[PDB]
């Protein structure tokens, strides 16, 4: 047979599987791993027959178990079922999002929140920048990069965004349409404001000093919306 | 002189000379090229047969006596696809020839000397390749390695401390103190082992430091942030201590696109992870870096073949695992960015033309650890539906097609990796890291694997039976997966600079250590029968892939080779 | 239980069989794994029933699966599964030689061969001896033992065959029913000529002064056919 | 792309293949088999040329990079006749082909590649083969090392002591106590040295001893009085060490004839010394045992090529040697059953067929240290004028033939004392013992000896002359010949036993020590190009001497090539 360690792992889900069959048959309702066991045996078993697709089986997935099947609390546990099955083409990961509906009040690690809004970079005044993709490519920026430096293409006032980033909450972005226009809220960098890497356009403390050495590298490397005056003075260390 | 027929003949020592042979169940066809044999003088072990005292094994052996002899052995390696027989002393392969008794027999090299000490291993009718190398391994979690190790893959090279969320995403092992817990749990597993560090810094004290700890590169990762500045000084840290960069390029072009990116890297040695971009890159052109000089690009088994299930599965897929919404049209936007089906046809073709170089895994990371090898030679056989047979071939065979995707997974890693001196082809030399394959399994489940010149893994019934056959049969961890047999069968590679203050020592390592070597002098005119650079063009907006101006794609599989018939799952 | 690894494997196995017989219930043709398991699973089971003997699993095995209901390829690529089951006796060996019958074309891999014959033993020349067992037992001589050095027990011209060896394909042998007769081909051996063991008649370089060696050392020991010359003149090292 | 006549390609580069070229003076043709150069991409060394940082130096080298590369020579060895590059790197040959830079041509791998660190040597028009090996030295004066290493020798093996009698008489370094004088002295000079002891005894604990002192073999010599016993437990304790026995038999017949040495023997491997037997040996008859397929048959220079001058120079060499009186009938018997012509004359064509394998000087006991490689190519040079053009030739040239003369003087002898994993070839790690030849003085004064991969010896011309080549010019000790680098440029063979016992340490050697391996187990189907076995018999009144059945002789040459044209004495 020369087994491999997957098809042992998947010969024993198959059998967890009909084990949690063989009790739905017998009319217990099934519990998390019942439930989880017998969507997944199902979509390898669907997949080995050979005559649906992978997306078909990721709406199939979703008929097996009807609320009234599961234990209260089972439907609200399980967000989706992940199963790698071999169809005729090969292995396909099949996903089942939300199999299964929930019909009673037990929501295992419910969570009970305050209806306050959260105010993040409190203290942090915002100014309004406009920006225009001008390239053909969608660029998309987080909120702790450095506004200043972000992709050449993009075409703002980039003296109004230096030691700034995106006043959105952390961990999220802002895309930019190839040729999307649009105006986004800009705040102070906190901490000790040191800016090092993103385009290595500053690479040190950033301040009014430092923007006009930012200011000149960028209209040398072709940043749009770089407006550094002419006759540039340098200083010792650029 | 007498006259044996064909058939008889290879039913006892195999194919020869000008046969042919079906690899698995699929359409590539492999001829023998050569054969190191006398007609009359083959090796074979058994009851009433050559290889006893006085007849083949030698009673006044040479002083370079084998240890263990693969009788009849077709080997198939980017050098040629021959019959030899192979010895192994010390855990490398001593010789490819002959093989045999020199007081008995007329063309037995002292290298090739079968005495007492040897042991017989039949090879006949069966192939002999280089054990595999992945190096896009996500060390997520422990079992990978037995089940890379099954399929044929006997070095895994990536980054990862366990399944945290940094190492899910990325190929890192960051920091001196995460290195020191992952080489010191190295010491369990039966694979060779190498670990790329964190490149995604722009302290040079910080990437150097990480060297030192062991780490044979880095990789650079857009989770971690792969901006411009990271680029050039983890380049700039990788040409002082001759370690081999990764990269995961900014899908979002955040701080630039493709081409800035290229300037970065600022023509220097580079390995270009996923290439085609459905793994992550910018979105929707990282493919058009394949065609450069200075890359060595890679894919990952998930995109290859192209099937017809391959774009609904990417898709759900992606959504799952960066958690997007459906009803957000900007998550849509960046899924329909990423996918793109186009590329991902052009991807086959691209490798059917030499273009990509590697195959690898991106192993519990969007790639199956365990298919590497499959999905390559399930790519060669839709290759060969598609296009039919190569130009380059010299006869009614697919040799050169063979060759050129063997080389994706067994000798062109090992060059990007600087370990090719010690791994990645069968030849004098190296170490003993080979996988026997029947030809009717090969490239899905193979016979055995050799490791240091010791059987690691093998085909095994139930251990009470009377005989090894019985079932049920399934890969068992054999001696050299044992004790501290281990330790003498597997390496771990760290860079020279680990390697020259004492790194083995220092954290009481009981494997080999090897530096890796060579990685920032080689470019694309390096790697083995993929050695095609071509100008690519992606259109930005059908997302179209023209290689030297012209349309390149390939048409979704609705059934491949080497997938229902061979598993039950 | 007290249950053996033995055991665990042989219910793993069980369960894996059970699996192939579903399937082929369901009207999937299957492949090697559920072919190899569901034989093995049905010689256990038969078995453990204690009605019949393991010759009777053994044409049992062949019957089990029509060509029909495999997946091309797979008859071919099974050429015997062996299992090891318990009957009443205790364990067995059982194993079925080609259980399916091939219906399709596709073989894995498939040998395509060149007609032509090969020559073995090229450029040497074959001698013909006739050779007689005079003893009560059975004797088989492999290709490439010295000759002159078999059994005591058979007969022929010994001196005609120093240094030789059978002129037959690597790793074959001829044998020599008690009071059998025939005539066979010995070749020159190759390499140095070098002769170490197979009964120490010889144990150093074969030429014809140590052929008059060989000669009198066999007479000595009663080997039939061996005829030399009385008056025989020792030399320092025998 | 552009035409290159062949003339100033090959006075830019040497012969290339299908190129011939005349050996010395003689009638011998060379042809290049095969070219490892890729046209327009030769190495070159001098102003404006192609070895330069950046071009053909590689600025960004391998980590094998080359310590020593030789440019577009002209490798004649047994195993070809080809133009290639030898690159050196720590003291062995690294690799034989193209040789260069990566970065700027195509066809270069990492063992030939040319760094910062490389020296260069022209070799371009110029012959290399491997460094000689004389096998049957008489230790008799400090000063035959440097005229043998003159000539192209670059190892001697033999035995003595000095210009004591014994050694006047014998290649013997007897017992313990003088193996330790001779390995101590060993430290002065230029040149691989190993000894043999005395094999003369019948006690085996003195014969083990001896081997263990050091000594890489035994000499048996009838003036130490050569008995079947002695011959017989020499050869038992050799078995027991895997050395090397050579043999001067008896040629009063005291004991025996030569079938009962031959039945001493037992069939076990020997090495006899002036097997034609003017040197010494069973009179008339020992040249019957050079058809047998346990001897290894060396013949020493004095009687090749056989010429008019030849058998009156030995009748009253012998006459002095032994103290003999005319007057006496007794010792006119004694001389004229020793000398023979015949057999002398049969000695040249046995040379030709192969049946000799091995050419040796017996120096300063009825040989010349200096000539042994300019008798075998005279020798070879007289068998090509009388029997014209070998029927083993592939073309309009003589490599065959030259091949065969090769291997007398560099890889059958090293085969034969257990030294040709070392020397003996130019091969891929070996040790770097080699000698350039200019076509034009081949086989009679060579350019240059590189040992140990460092350059030892060469032409040079006057110290205070503005360049190298003004008069006067002889041989001159280069720097690997002086301080401390003799050390590493040289080996001391001795015995596995010694070896393992440490007489390195214990005598405070600080050459290179390394043993010797595979002297019990080959015979004379070992020897390159010289392995033909065949029934002789000699006449036992006329002394002619019948190969198979058929006569052979050769009849005397009254002028030689490569003698008076050379040299001023
Ligand atoms: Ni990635
Ligand atoms: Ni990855
Ligand atoms: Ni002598
Ligand atoms: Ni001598």
């Amino acid at each position: 047979m020369k087994l491999t360690p997957k098809e042992l792992d998947k010969l024993m889900l198959h059998y967890a599987g009909e084990l949690a069959r063989k009790r739905k048959e017998k009319g217990i309702k099934l519990n998390y791993v019942e439930a989880v066991a017998l969507i997944s045996a199902h979509i390898m078993e669907e997949a080995r027959a050979g005559k649906k697709t992978a997306a078909e089986l990721m709406q199939e997935g979703r008929t097996l178990l009807k609320p009234d099947d599961v234990m209260d609390g089972v439907a609200s546990m399980i967000h989706e079922v992940g199963i790698e099955a071999m169809f005729p083409d090969g292995t396909k990961l099949v996903t089942v999002h939300t199999p299964i509906e929930a019909n009673g009040k037990l929501v295992p690690g419910e969570l009970f929140l305050k209806n306050e809004d959260i105010t993040i970079n409190e203290g942090k005044k915002a100014v309004s920048v406009k920006v225009k993709n001008v390239g053909d490519r969608p660029v998309q920026i987080g909120s702790h990069f450095h506004f200043f430096e972000v992709n050449r293409c993009l075409d703002f006032d980039r003296e109004k965004t230096f030691g700034k980033r995106l006043d959105i909450a952390s961990g999220t972005a802002v895309r930019f349409e190839p040729g999307e226009e649009k105006s986004v809220e800009l705040i102070d960098i906190g901490g000790n404001r040191r800016i090092f890497g993103f385009n290595a356009l500053v690479d040190r403390q950033a301040d009014n000093e430092s923007k006009k050495i930012a200011l000149h590298r960028a209209k040398e490397r072709g940043f749009h919306g770089t407006k550094s005056d002419d006759n540039y003075v340098k200083t010792i260390k650029e | 002189m007498k006259k044996i027929s064909r058939k008889e003949y290879v039913s006892m020592y195999g194919p020869t000379t000008g046969d042919k042979v079906r690899l698995g169940d699929t359409d590539l066809i492999a001829e023998v090229e050569h054969d190191y044999t006398i007609y009359g003088e083959e090796l074979k072990f058994g009851g009433g047969k050559t290889l006893r005292e006085g007849m083949s094994q030698s009673n006044n052996p040479s002083k370079e006596e084998l240890d263990l002899i693969i009788t009849n052995a077709l080997i198939v390696d980017y050098t040629g696809i021959y019959k030899a027989d192979i010895g192994i002393k010390d855990g490398k392969i001593a010789g490819i020839g002959k093989g045999g008794n020199k007081d008995m027999q007329d063309g037995v090299k002292n290298n090739l000397s079968v005495g007492p000490a040897t042991e017989a291993l039949a090879g006949e009718g069966l192939i002999v390749t280089a054990g595999g190398i992945d190096t896009h391994i996500h060390f997520i979690s422990p079992q990978q390695i037995p089940t890379a190790f099954a399929s044929g893959v006997t070095t895994m090279i990536g980054g990862g401390t366990g399944p945290a969320d940094g190492t899910n995403a990325t190929t890192i092992t960051p920091g001196r103190r995460n290195l020191k817990w992952m080489l010191r749990a190295a010491e369990e597993y039966s694979m060779n082992l190498g670990f790329l560090a964190k490149g995604n810094t722009s302290n040079d004290a910080s990437l150097a430091d990480q060297i030192e700890a062991g780490a044979i590169g880095f990789k650079i990762h857009e989770d971690w942030g792969t901006t411009p500045s990271a680029i050039n000084h983890a380049l700039d840290v990788a040409d002082k201590y001759d370690v081999q960069v990764a990269i995961h390029t900014d899908t979002l072009n955040e701080a630039g696109c493709v081409e800035d990116t290229m300037a970065a890297i600022a023509g220097r040695t580079m390995h270009t992870f996923h290439t085609e971009g459905a793994g992550g890159g910018h979105a929707p052109d990282i493919i058009k870096v394949a065609g450069e000089h200075n890359i060595l690009p890679a894919s990952t088994n998930p995109t290859i073949p192209f099937t017809v299930n391959t774009e609904a599965e990417h898709m759900d897929m992606l959504m799952v695992c960066h958690h997007l919404d459906k009803s957000i049209k900007e998550d849509v936007q960046f899924a329909d960015s990423r996918i793109r089906p186009q590329t991902i046809a052009a991807e086959d073709t691209l490798h059917d033309m030499g273009i990509f170089s590697i195959t690898s895994s991106d192993s519990q990371a969007m790639g199956r650890v365990g298919e590497v090898i499959t999905r390559t030679w399930q790519t060669a056989d839709k290759n060969k539906k598609e296009f039919g047979r190569l130009k380059e071939e010299k006869g009614d065979n697919d040799n050169f097609r063979i060759k050129r995707y063997l080389s994706k997974y067994t000798i062109n890693p090992a060059i990007a990796h600087g370990i090719s001196e010690y791994v990645g082809s069968v030849e004098v030399g190296k170490v003993a890291d080979l996988v026997l394959w029947s030809p009717a399994f090969f490239g899905v489940k193979p016979n055995m694997i050799i490791k240091g010149g010791f059987i690691a893994l093998s085909q095994m019934g139930d251990a009470n039976a009377s005989i090894p056959t019985p079932q049920p049969v399934y890969y068992r961890e054999m001696f050299a997966h044992h004790g501290k047999a281990k330790y003498d069968a597997n390496i771990t590679f760290v860079s020279q600079a680990a390697y020259d203050k004492g790194i083995k020592e220092e954290l009481g390592l009981e494997r080999q250590v090897l530096p890796v070597k060579n990685c920032r002098n080689i470019t694309k005119k390096d790697m083995q029968f993929n050695d095609t650079t071509a100008h690519i063009e992606v259109n930005p907006e059908t997302y179209h892939v023209f290689v030297d101006g012209k349309e390149v794609t390939s048409k979704p599989a609705n059934k491949v080779s080497l997938a229902q018939l061979f598993s039950i799952f």
